[PDB]
C-alpha cells in the first residue's frame, strides 16, 4: 500500500 | 490483471507520470496511481494510509477530498467510474 502501489 | 480503458482525465493523469498505453492491467493502473500520488506529495509520510486530494484533479475524478489506503472496495468503486473494462 506503499505508493511508490497495490496484494 | 483485467484490461481497463481509462477514461479521458484519467487517462491523462497516468500519462502525466509517464504511462506510455491507452489500455492497462488493474495492476498497472494502481501503480501509476501510486506514482502520481507520490509525484504531487498528495500525502504525509507519517500517516501514509492518507490520502489527500481536495483541490487535485485525483480528488475530482474519485469524488472524494481524502482517503485511506485500507478503504479497499470505496477505492476500487472510484477507480472503476474512471474506466471502461
Amino acid at each position: 500500500v506503499w505508493f511508490g502501489f497495490x496484494x | 490483471e483485467t484490461l481497463v480503458r481509462p477514461k479521458p482525465l484519467l487517462l491523462k493523469l497516468l500519462k502525466s507520470v509517464g504511462a506510455q498505453k491507452d489500455t492497462y492491467t488493474m495492476k498497472e493502473v494502481l501503480f501509476y496511481l501510486g506514482q502520481y500520488i507520490m509525484t504531487k506529495r498528495l500525502y504525509d509520510e507519517k500517516q501514509q494510509h492518507i490520502v489527500y486530494c481536495s483541490n487535485d484533479l485525483l480528488g475530482d475524478l474519485f469524488g472524494v477530498p481524502s482517503f485511506s489506503v485500507k478503504e479497499h472496495r470505496k477505492i476500487y468503486t472510484m477507480i472503476y467510474r474512471n474506466l471502461v473494462v
